[PDB]
């Protein structure tokens, strides 16, 4: 933020360390909010495991993690994910053409 | 599913690591497979 001085502290119980495995040799971080995005974050974490947000699917509890709602629903703040690789959902995705 | 209609039954995950269906040890959400917990619920 820098020169924000507006209560130093707001995250508090937010903010979560993001431990995300990936098969078994990995295990990363991704550090960011409670409730930030994990829509925009699989996006943003899609090289650093190499598994695009669109295929990348966040496995913890055995519940499926994914863009469709916010981190804090998974309450994963300091616990690791588990990344998975699908096969692919061409008959689920028809047209591939946009973004395919 | 088809079988209990919007109840989520934990006999049907999946782990990855081993590319063929579980039944989970729950308490830990390991695959009974290789005790891997790359399970999701189906
Ligand atoms: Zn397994």
């Amino acid at each position: 933020m820098a020169h924000h001085h507006h209560h130093h502290v707001d995250d508090d119980d937010k903010m979560l360390e993001v431990l995300v495995k990936t098969l078994d040799s990995q295990t990363r971080t991704f550090i960011v909010g409670a409730q930030m995005n994990v829509k925009e974050f699989k996006e943003h974490i899609a090289a650093s495991v190499s598994i695009p947000s669109e295929k990348q699917r966040l496995i913890y509890q055995g519940r499926v993690l994914q863009d469709d709602k916010k981190l804090q629903e998974y309450n994963v703040g300091g616990k690791v994910i588990h990344l998975v690789e699908r096969a692919p959902p061409q008959t689920h995705l028809p047209s591939g053409a946009s973004s395919g | 599913g088809s079988m209990a209609e919007a109840s989520p039954h934990p006999g049907r995950y999946f782990c990855h690591c081993c590319s063929v269906e579980i039944v989970p040890r729950l308490p830990d959400y390991i695959c009974p497979r290789c005790e891997s917990g790359f399970i999701e619920e189906l």
